[PDB]
């Protein structure tokens, strides 16, 4: 006895709704934006890429390294649901479950075991958790992690910061702001290192 | 006669043209503010639409309101009156970049005063008044139907940095070879006892000139004013083919 | 494309037509008690075909009058004037729907 | 313009209307002798008319004497006879007044349904696009 | 041509519809009042054909004025 | 005359047209925007409301056009009330007053721009018609109220220089002027009773 | 088989929507912006002058570079349509590939290599990749070239500050400030090069 | 000369068409907004 | 203007003296067996001039000593003509206030 | 030409309209219960005729009522 | 002669629709937001007490201030407009006069002169202006009033700012921000000194 | 006596509409939300976390801190309710007991003091206030209570704030702004100790 | 002075009124043969007032009864039944109208 | 608690049962000239006690005219009108115990 139609298209609909909390917490949009943030106000720009064009290239990035998931979704959920092959309650578990098994291979014990004790449920395996308790323990490892990203770009930009400072202060010109002569070099290294092409990579490569 | 072509061509002739005015409007130093309300904004644009609809020529009936033909008419009219709108937005701003130099060089909110005051000059010269009479022209020489911006025009438009900075240089190069003339000889003088120095001492006495040096920018800026709005004017007509 | 002659279809000129057959019929059976008067009948795919892009037909009669010469049979005319009034209804749903869909993707709503 | 079918089916109502009114003055005068002989009371019929130059409207043409030679009776008794003691009365038929009136009555409730329903048609022309 | 011509030719398109339906609405009240006041020379019918075409013609009023006010409604909620 | 029916729906129609009437033909535009160049000119950002700017000027613009109700009423509304004038002589009976009144509120200048740009021909200021004179009184009224506004705007920006420049002087460079401004900012508004001040101001401008 | 009027009507209202997204990510808004960010960033003022008009100036500059583009599209895709000479499932097309062809001119191999990879996609030719995958490469290149330009533009304004600082050190007066007497000397010299029609011809023309 | 079917078609083109260009009007409008109030 | 005097015309009045007509011819047939009783008519102006009475029928036969002018032949025609003409001035009345709901309502 | 005088003009002038709306449902209230109760002298015809004033009055009330509290509401959030 | 049972029907549905207008101007919700509103700014916190909690406090508070003018309302126009004492005029009379009385209670003369010369009435004594004269009147003296306090409160906070702002000036650290130094300790001094109770106290208090 | 049917929804229906408001009033979510705004604002980063991440978790955490009221309130009224058991009176106030229990064991004795003069009833025991007093007073008190939590945290990014501001003076660089060089270090103070696992556990261990 | 009494008027009662009537009518119909049954009737004015703030009388015949005892006149029943039924719809169409009224003020619409 | 058997009370059923009761008069009418029948009657009370909670006869008023069927027409006439009266307002009843229902759960 699978959902009516008209239940079907009832829940579809919700989903929709609730299209932006799915992309902002149960993917990899979160890691990925925060990152860019790091990274921006590691340099001396403030806002010069802009909010929108980081979003824009977190959203392509975010749909490339979930392409695998999502494919398992339309393999094993959405095709046999179309060929009328699996109940419609069938075919919404067999989506959940590779978006769950994905969430499980970023997050954290810790980050597990203190929301299943929040809850309060008696579970022991770190398979059979429910999307309540999951949702926030992905997301607070996402952050986490992020974090660990940020400081890892930082540190070079900061070395830069400290020379160009130092240097500055050797010839005993203690006016001169450090900030607008570090400013070129820390792109003139970010440029020779072919930063963008690199961190896009290693942000894809992050998520396995 | 059937009712479709009495009807449509009205439209066609009224919201076309109001949509110039109101582009320009939305982008325009005063009407463009945060002060007033879209609302009365909205009724000035159809107040000023209505008002000189004789002089605007009849539209080509050709293109059809629901066609994509008709759908490019009305993005290029708008092109046209963001165009005119950017224009003064470029003089006030210029403004507001001669006060901040004249505060930057004054060991220092100070662009308000003069986009305040430079306001007062848009308002005061009627130069609303010369837009609004520039764009019922633009109807005329520039018609609807056939006729928009070309690459020319998108390129005189983009070169305008140079003209903000230029012309802001000009108006301030007087006041800044004051502001460091004194400050070098402050520094020189007082430069015989390194134990003085300048430090907070030196932001007090050059925050002191710099304010006097722009109740001087302030006696002679309604020229530069004058000779800066002749060079926007002339752009503006250059664009509606004037 | 995007233009109200391929949007609306045919449902805009067979609106027309439909007014101008019940013109026709009301005359047919105003015209009954008239005597020698001939029916008149009209052809639907000519008159559409005209409309697109832009003689007389008379209706034989089933019996022979009674001297008068009127050849209109009532029992036809009403239930033609029935039948045009179903189909023009038909039509004038068919195009005012054509206007809902394009309001409707025009807004989004 | 609006309005065709309208003038249509209420020319045909007016139209009827006459013939009515006519049926009515021939049944009432059925048995006028009045005087004379050429004085007498004649069946009265109106005259339709279509001119097909869309809608034909129908037009009445004026009311038409019959044709029928007046009812001679012997009647040398009546102080308004003749030499011959004849009375001559109108030539109003029974049976054709009755048809008339049927078909006078028929008619015109007819173009009545077709007036009422041609408003209906342009009520629903109204809703177009609603 | 200039876009007042357009707009004039609007404005008497207006005119002229609203004349018309007022022409109707008079030519009913009269043939509603005469026959309704005992004159024999107004059919019934006559009287029903005037009712029904004012009827119609001021629904046709009513239909355009709730579009008019709806598009100005529609424009005021708009950008600018 | 038009039909009772259609004279009905005449001023049914119109009676939606009310806040159109008074945005560009009242004095609601010039008390509004006064009202929101001050607002802007304090620290505060919405504290007045919009709601609360608005009816104020809704009473204010009740008050200082008083006079011009008071001839629409006695000119336009008895007449049609006693049958003594028809629905279009009362119409146009209400226009003069309201017409009046607004050429009198707005600058030649204006008026000499807007009959250039309409392309008709009148000899004398008091013959224009409404049709260009709404849009030229509004334009004037923008004026008006910008000039009034901004100078209010400039004792609150001395006290921002004033300010900012102290804080400069003793080298805290990095303590932002306009949290410090704006107690002063209140303060001055209030000790100069400025509520009632701009408000007199506004009702005494108009004629 | 060709999109009826309705649905026509839907995905040009669609694109509209969308249509900031196609400024800032496929056309040349990206690269001038924050090219522009740099020359502001570069010289003393911090906010003079204003986000509005560098907007307004990069909206006529992409304009300006695009019309070439831009008018392709109107020709090959736009006039058949109008004319009814074409469907509009192929319009659409003929209107995407000139596109397609500008974010190649202006993208790097490596660029298209790393994501090609990423959406583990298989092609063998650049020139028929789907517009998807090339985007995010478009605006990674645009941001690497962007820096590019920047830095060069910043090394002049970093000479000028450091020979000031200089000359007042040596001087002796170790006292003075020297953002506040560079300052006009940087605007000196960037009015009397006309350093903005420099600009303007190396970044209109840097696309080609 | 004219009937209601034409007034009513004339009055649904207008309606459509009215409708078409106000909110492309407000689709640019909205996406200049949109792209002017943007971090340089 | 804009009174319900001119909105709803005369027809306001009528309804009520084909009424009052109805009721006359309604007491003419009751009486005609009444000797002595004569006739009532009522004048169709005369309650029209007091919108903005009550006559005798002079008979076209002689009685036969009742001295009653009732002839039920004009009655009933009369009492049939009233009752067509009262519902038609319903109709008209009616139609007054359904167009001027749909004035005002606009719908 | 004060406020105050024009302040009690217009309310003059609205508790004009408000007492003939409600003159007229209390004129049609007291027909149909005299018609009701039994009373000989009350003809329909004045029932019907005073109920359908009432109706179309208190029709004009509600509608009047609605334009301006649409006009209020739309000065209100106007987006100052 | 009372109105018709419609007609008050309709009267009183009215009285919904200007309800909010009546909170906002008749009521002491203005002043309570507004001393709420620059409370809020004088602390470092920008948006955290959040505008809804706000209005949420301020609508118990006005509740709490408004009793007995409800009340009284009640006690004199209500009941006996339900028990049929009074007819419709007298009980909307009854139920104006406590509400004058409290908008007069807490006006400023000034304002009430403001007003009344440009209104245009005689006026001998404060208790006979029209409502329609004294609502402008009094939202001005709240405004005013409001102001006042909102002064009071601001200060202690600007006290701390150049306390903390002076001290790393003294040691010669000009480029850390007072702003973020100075934050706990602002909020500190709220917690401590136990604002939200005393200031919320000072708000009721003010009106009686 | 008891309601019917049709009332019964209403009064269900119109619960829905104020969902919102009992979520930011009557629950852990106001709490948590400044203190999560706190403690971004400690940290170099004032928008990395992001509004919609923040309140995401302060959902998930509110449903996790509420579940014990929820539990008794579905045993308590709605499993009585639904069985028919008790009334719709009975249920509803069988439903506000845990809620107000809640509300009352989070609560201070002085922010229900001054509600309760200001009130003006006569309440012998805290245990038994009007709701109507007790919200107000709820509020307050969870805003108080953050802002001592925010400050705990606030503090060790402070002090690293202060000794990396020292360090850079003692060397001389006076023009070096210590907010970029303090960024890394702020952020990897919150790393090693795992602050989204502390923070978050403190915040549901602080409502029991 | 909002209340359901005072917004009804006497309208809620006389139709209760109205149907008493016609039950008391009817019975006297159908037992117009029954000898020795009186015919019964209800005063209207009584019968109102009894039920506005809170037992059939005897009609008398007008010629005597042919030996049975019946006093029913059923001409004259007929023609009550007539007016009671409607007077009866009156008072449902003047009641019908007291609860629109309200329902139209309540919803403004 | 909130459910259809307390929101639409009794009316759910005795819709069905009056329905049942109009073919129990149906088949008494057809059968009037069957000899042998008897008519059969149902009673409500008892029916919808049985439908809330989960065909006796007619006696003749007067003797058969000798082919054994007790039905009487004129009676079943005016019971199926009766029936039919009361089948109207059942339904009046339960739709608008729906109509009620909806305009609950949808606020207007």
């Amino acid at each position: 006895e699978d959902y009516s139609v008209t239940l079907q298209i009832l829940a579809l609909m919700t989903m929709l709704g609730f299209l932006p909390a799915m992309v902002i917490l149960m993917t990899s949009f979160t890691r990925i934006v925060v990152v860019m943030s790091i990274l921006r106000q590691a340099m001396g720009l403030q806002q010069t890429p802009s909010n929108q064009v980081i979003i824009g290239i977190a959203l392509f990035l975010t749909f490339f390294v979930m392409s695998p998931v999502l494919n398992e979704i339309n393999d094993k959920a959405v095709q046999p649901y179309l060929n009328e092959q699996v109940t419609a309650r069938e075919a919404f578990d067999a989506a959940q479950a590779p978006m769950k098994a994905f969430m499980l291979k970023q997050t954290r014990i810790k980050d597990l075991e203190t929301f299943v004790t929040m809850s309060g449920e008696q579970v022991d395996n770190p398979e059979d958790v429910s999307m309540a308790v999951l949702i926030p323990a992905f997301i607070t490892s996402e952050l986490k992690t992020a974090f660990q990203i940020g400081f890892m770009l930082f540190l070079p930009f900061l070395i830069i910061d400290l020379v160009v400072a130092s240097v500055l202060m050797a010839m005993g010109m203690m006016m001169l702001s450090p900030m607008i002569v570090s400013l070129p070099f820390k792109l003139m290294l970010f440029v020779l290192v072919d930063g963008w092409n690199l961190i896009l990579s290693t942000l894809a490569g992050s998520f396995a | 006669e059937y009712p479709t072509s009495v009807v449509l061509d009205w439209i066609a002739n009224y919201f076309w043209p109001y949509v110039r005015i109101s582009s320009m409007l939305m982008v325009m130093t005063v009407t463009g503010a945060r002060f007033v309300s879209p609302r009365i904004r909205l009724y000035l644009g159809l107040a000023i639409t209505f008002a000189v609809m004789p002089a605007i020529p009849a539209v080509p009936q050709d293109i059809e309101l629901l066609s994509f033909r008709g759908f490019m008419t009305i993005a290029e009219q708008m092109i046209i009156g963001i165009a005119m709108g950017m224009v003064t937005q470029f003089m006030i701003q210029t403004f507001v970049l001669l006060g901040q130099i004249l505060g930057m060089q004054s060991s220092l909110l100070l662009g308000q005063l003069f986009m305040f005051l430079t306001t007062m000059f848009f308002l005061a010269t009627d130069g609303h008044l010369k837009m609004l009479q520039l764009v019922v022209f633009s109807f005329k020489t520039l018609p609807i139907g056939s006729g928009s911006l070309n690459a020319v025009d998108f390129r005189e438009m983009a070169g305008w940095l140079g003209i903000m900075f230029q012309t802001a240089l000009s108006m301030s190069l007087s006041g800044i070879i004051a502001l460091l003339t004194i400050n070098l000889s402050f520094g020189v003088m007082t430069r015989a006892a390194p134990q003085l120095n300048i430090f907070s001492l030196g932001f007090a006495f050059a925050l002191m000139v710099g304010l006097l040096l722009c109740w001087y920018i302030l006696a002679g800026l309604y020229s530069h004013y004058e000779m800066f709005w002749t060079v926007g004017e002339a752009q503006i007509c250059r664009l509606i083919r004037l | 494309a995007i233009s109200f002659d391929n949007a609306l279809g045919i449902h805009q000129h067979t609106v027309g037509v439909r007014e101008r057959n019940a013109e026709v019929i009301s005359t047919n059976i105003a015209q009954a008690n008239t005597p020698g008067y001939k029916a008149r009948g009209l052809d639907f795919a000519k008159e559409l075909q005209a409309a697109t892009s832009g003689d007389k037909l008379y209706r034989l009669p089933t019996q022979p009058d009674t001297g008068d010469g009127n050849t209109v049979d009532l029992d036809l005319e009403r239930n033609l004037f029935m039948q045009n009034q179903i189909r023009h209804q038909a039509s004038l749903d068919f195009l005012g729907s054509k206007f809902k869909n394009l309001t409707k993707a025009i807004k989004g709503e | 313009s609006l309005f065709n079918v309208f003038n249509v089916t209420g020319s045909a109502m007016s139209a009827e209307s006459v013939r009515l009114n006519t049926t009515s003055s021939n049944l009432a005068n059925a048995d006028s002798v009045s005087s004379s002989a050429k004085d007498t009371y004649k069946a009265r019929h109106a005259v339709f008319g279509a001119e097909l130059s869309d809608t034909v409207p129908v037009k009445v043409m004026g009311i038409v004497e019959s044709d029928k030679p007046l009812s001679a009776e012997y009647n040398p008794d009546h102080p308004l006879a003749n030499e011959e003691g004849y009375i001559y009365k109108p030539n109003v038929n029974v049976m054709e007044e009755m048809a008339n009136m049927i078909s006078a009555s028929r008619a015109y409730q007819t173009n009545v349904q077709v007036a009422d329903s041609s408003k209906q048609m342009l009520l629903r022309t109204l809703q177009m696009g609603q | 041509a200039s876009g007042a011509k357009v707009g004039a030719d609007f404005n008497d398109l207006l005119t002229k519809a609203i004349n018309n339906v007022n022409t109707l609405q008079k030519a009913s009240g009269d043939l509603q009042t005469r026959f309704d006041r005992g004159d024999a020379d107004v059919s019934l019918s006559d009287v029903m054909i005037a009712r029904n075409k004012s009827s119609v013609a001021f629904d046709a009023t009513v239909q355009i004025r709730n579009k008019l006010v709806e598009a100005y409604k529609d424009l005021m909620n708009m950008p600018v």
